[PDB]
């Protein structure tokens, strides 16, 4: 009974940071994915390789000195525009509710590419991937805001299993320990 | 700003125009290059054919 | 019988050399103005040598001169150190493109 | 001596940067000698590639840097016996340091204009690293030579035993 | 406002896309008339030849 018991517990323990970790990435990355579009609201004419983009996440209070370095190693042409996320969101390694920022960066090529990437994680940023055409952005779309209803779901039902087999152990501990 | 945007945009259609056209000018010289070294081989090993055979 | 040859052959050499570190030097200036100002290129460059003590008055007065030729919304105030990665700052940074020759 | 190079960024036409730089710069005060540079209007390759000749001509200058002051090191170390006027001894051409200096411009009979810049930053790199050899090679034969005399003043050195 | 950046970016590499393709077609093309004139001096070679062995026989 107490192998069974600690063990389970341990699991249940182990498993929730993962799915918590991986739904909390799902959750940023639909937020970028919903601004992405909003980026591109000037013109929908066109039905739908030299340019490389990449976009992700930041703090607030980075972000003048980010955008500074950024101009200053790639001057003048490492195009980057950002936006606030409103209402703070969890990082989850870091462990902290901040306000946020989402950015992307616009380049021409490897050297370029190199310097942007190494940048960023230098900064410690979070990038996730992202589309670059409408379908692949409505195929992230969909693929992230299933998997995070999905996620939560299962988040929240063996949290609650976690509060019954607790429940059910604090209840007869006391007597376990003096026997 | 709006004077750091606009030169920043400025300045990559530039480069972006100029990375299309030097693409376009090394693949017209590669397609003049092997325009000529298609000739070349076709005609010879074809023209060598005919010698065998006549 | 050695020491006439050696010292002709780095006096020979010594301006080959030195012709080099400023064709490379050019070769820096050309690369960082057009990045700085993208094409078309229109980069005239500037040799200066600073008088008796004229160092803070003169980039003092640069630096006003170039606030709008060259962009003051970024950098110039400060930067922290960005090691991690492929490359970091060596060098100071001002509303111009600045090198130098120690000769 | 020490010598600035400045961007002097057109201003929509050469005229209206330079001679404010220069003219009105001088005249406001003296307080340095201006000319012009000179640039060559070498032929420009993709912003990729002149962003990859960025770090190449970022850590090609510190090379030669290294390379022409060891060249005028074992100069001055070789003629350590008359290396007064040290400007002289070293000068590429010209009378003084300075004078050439305030000349300069791009040499095509050395290397021409037309080749990219990679090409031509490499081969400049290729003449540097074999004066780099070179100078390992002979001055460390001169070295040697020197080390021998030296030997020799020990053979002539000391008491009549050592010696 | 903020979106007419990214809007001239996107459309200017369709624009140097679409003219490196055209390029690329442009080789192909050009190519197959290398071909196709290898194959017409083959063949005035063979007529010429078609003449000499005729005056041979």
């Amino acid at each position: 009974n107490f192998e069974k018991i600690e063990n389970e517990l341990k699991e249940i323990n182990t498993n929730q940071e993962a799915l918590k970790r991986n739904f909390l990435e799902l959750t940023e990355l639909k937020f970028i994915l919903r601004k992405t579009q909003q980026f591109f609201d000037e013109m929908a004419d066109p039905d739908l390789l030299r340019l490389g983009f990449v976009a992700g996440v930041i703090n607030r209070e980075r972000i003048p000195t980010f955008e500074r370095m950024l101009w200053r190693v790639c001057r003048g042409n490492v195009f980057l525009r950002q936006a606030e996320i409103e209402n703070p969101l969890e990082d989850p390694v870091t462990g902290d509710y901040v306000h946020k920022s989402v950015f992307i960066i616009f380049f021409q090529g490897d050297q370029l590419k190199n310097r942007v990437k190494k940048i960023c994680e230098g900064f410690r940023a979070s990038l996730y991937p992202c589309p670059e055409t409408p379908q692949e952005r409505k195929e992230m779309a969909s693929g992230v805001n299933t998997r995070i209803d999905d996620l939560q779901m299962v988040l929240n039902q063996t949290e609650d299993h976690r509060q019954r087999v607790l429940q059910a152990a604090a209840k007869n501990i006391r007597v376990w320990f003096i026997k | 700003s709006d004077a750091d945007v606009q030169k920043q945009i400025k300045h990559m259609m530039a480069f972006i125009e100029q990375e299309a056209n030097e693409k376009a000018e090394e693949i017209d010289a590669k397609a003049e290059e092997e325009f000529n070294i298609e000739k070349g081989r076709l005609v010879q090993t074809q023209r060598l054919k005919i010698m065998e055979y006549y | 019988k050695q020491f006439g040859p050696l010292v002709r052959w780095l006096k020979v050499n010594f301006s080959e050399a030195f012709i080099a570190w400023i064709h490379i030097k050019a070769l820096r200036v050309f690369v960082e103005s057009v990045l700085r100002y993208g094409l078309p290129v229109n980069f005239q460059a500037m040799l200066l040598q600073p008088n008796k003590k004229s160092v803070k008055k003169l980039r003092e007065v640069l630096h006003e001169l170039y606030k709008h030729l060259d962009s003051s919304a970024a950098a110039i105030i400060d930067a922290p150190m960005d090691i991690p990665g492929l490359n970091l700052s060596q060098q100071e940074y001002y509303p111009y493109v600045y090198y130098k020759i120690d000769c | 001596t020490e010598f600035w190079l400045i961007s002097a960024p057109g201003e929509k036409t050469c005229q209206q940067t330079w001679e404010k730089l220069h003219a009105a710069t001088t005249k406001n005060n003296n307080l340095a000698v201006s000319s012009k540079f000179n640039i060559p209007d070498l032929k420009v390759g993709t912003l990729d590639v002149l962003v990859g000749l960025s770090d190449e001509l970022a850590k090609l200058d510190a090379f030669v840097e290294g390379v022409v002051k060891k060249v005028a090191q074992y100069m001055a170390d070789v003629l350590e016996d008359s290396k007064d006027k040290v400007q002289e001894n070293l000068l590429a051409s010209g009378v003084d340091l300075v004078t050439y200096i305030t000349r300069f411009q791009w040499d095509m009979a050395k290397y021409p204009i037309k080749q990219s810049l990679k090409n031509i930053s490499e081969i400049i790199a290729k003449g540097v690293t074999q004066i780099d050899n070179d100078l390992k090679s002979r001055a460390s034969a001169y070295n040697n030579l020197k080390g021998n005399l030296q030997n020799l003043e020990r053979k002539n050195a000391g008491s009549l035993l050592t010696r | 406002s903020q979106s007419q950046g990214i809007q001239q970016l996107l459309q200017a590499e369709k624009r140097a896309a679409e003219k490196v393709a055209d390029a690329r077609k442009r080789k192909a093309r050009r190519l197959k008339q290398a071909k196709e004139e290898a194959q017409m001096e083959v063949e005035q070679y063979r007529r010429e030849r078609e003449q000499e062995f005729q005056s041979k026989q």
